[PDB]
């Protein structure tokens, strides 16, 4: 749609077999002139060298689209690969979860025979202190 | 009051979490509620679909029409370009 | 491919996801959980293209 | 081979595109238009000869 | 043989140097343009850190069966419709193991304050055995 | 050096035959033959023309 050397839309373009990018012809057929050469990469390139751009040759295309087949497929990959994501956004907040569920647990079950030795020594105290 | 007692958590931690993927393997009145659950997201979820989809529709039918009609035009540009 | 042009016949697809039924059982409860991802699925699928909107297929159109 | 670089190719997803058409509905229809194309298109090729 | 973020066997992997992980290149690169970060260690990491490894020899291609192919669309049907599922239920586990971790957070802080009312009765106590 | 496996927060899934990621691998390797033989087909099919 563009072309790369000068920004314009190319009203001829011509891309070049050294460094893939679609050249206008009247300015890539300039710069060739000047040095034979190819503007992005420096490499050698020669007039003949560059190839318009033509229709494939006998097989009919149709532009891409969303029913295409391989345009399917490919969707096919974003949804899957955007919800292998997800999982990790899952699996990564459940190991902080249980990791914090673990320690809170233990400190549950170390505190707990605590208050079941104050229930004993409180009470105790009053059993003790009311007697005499 | 509170090695040998991280490893005590450890495996602890995983027989609760072998409890956990045990109760929900079980499952799939527990599920009258999440056919309600999706029946709200049904209403939530579509009626923002709709209209997304009518916003959309509005802007891109046309924009559907530009891109279908502009289709249409290579399926004759390259049969005339065959018989040529 | 040529015995399904040939007979004049496309195979059957899964026409499940669209219909189901309340109080089912197990595979309804099944199929009630498929109809919520999938809808949550389509919101957040429906949330990308509304944000770009009618500049991503204007672009395509040029 | 030498790639070549472009642009980018853009396909404006369907309003109404979910996991659901796309399963069902839209890759029925690509089979579908694979297979009565080529058996009609190995109809035209044997006429030719 | 596993990239730790989907779960794939990776057809083209790459390891972090800030944290020795072999990711698959598409899944990492959406991660570092999200927030320039290593889903592991969260350590700074960038795109260009990335060293792609070679594994040549583990490519294993599935062969099905001489299977029919109709029934291949009805199989890619129901994997789509398992793993939808397999998704859903680990996600709903992962909200009430954190609800229920939110249970015992209000027990663990109800209990050491009842455990100060159980100091004072037992100071109490201690006054009244001097006497 | 980075040493030793590899899995963790992953869950371990053998190269699985009832899985999900080849089967769409395996639709494309069966589309690759089905581009290679229209473009064979439609040559002589013009060529024959």
């Amino acid at each position: 749609m563009f072309c790369s050397i000068s920004g314009e839309t190319p009203k001829e373009p011509v891309i070049s077999r050294v460094s893939g990018n679609v050249y206008e012809k009247r300015l890539i057929e300039q710069v060739i002139r000047e040095t034979s050469k190819d503007p992005v990469t420096q490499q050698e390139c020669t007039l003949e060298d560059l190839v318009p751009v033509k229709v494939p040759d006998f097989v009919r295309p149709r532009p891409p689209s969303a029913t295409s087949l391989p345009a399917l497929l490919s969707l096919f990959q974003e949804e899957w690969d955007s919800v292998a994501l997800e999982q990790f956004e899952l699996r990564r907040n459940l190991t902080e979860t249980k990791q914090e569920l673990s320690t809170a647990l233990y400190s549950l079950d170390a505190a707990l025979r605590v208050i079941s030795r104050l229930t004993k020594e409180r009470d105790e105290a009053r059993e003790a202190l009311a007697k005499f | 009051x509170x090695x040998x007692x991280x490893x005590x958590x450890x495996x602890x931690x995983x027989x609760x979490x072998x409890x956990x993927x045990x109760x929900x393997x079980x499952x799939x009145a527990a599920e009258k509620f999440y056919t309600n659950d999706i029946q709200r997201d049904l209403a939530k979820k579509a009626l923002e679909c709709n209209k997304l989809e009518n916003r959309v529709y509005d802007l891109v039918r046309s924009s559907y029409e530009q891109r279908n009609f502009l289709i249409k035009k290579i399926s004759h540009a390259w049969k005339a370009l065959q018989t040529e | 491919v040529a015995a399904g042009k040939g007979e004049k016949l496309a195979a059957i697809d899964v026409q499940r996801y669209i219909q189901l039924k309340p109080p089912g059982t197990r595979e309804s409860l099944l199929q009630s959980a498929v109809v919520w991802e999938y809808q949550k699925s389509r919101n957040d699928n429906l949330y990308l293209l509304e944000k770009h909107g009618e500049k991503a297929f204007d672009s395509s159109l040029e």
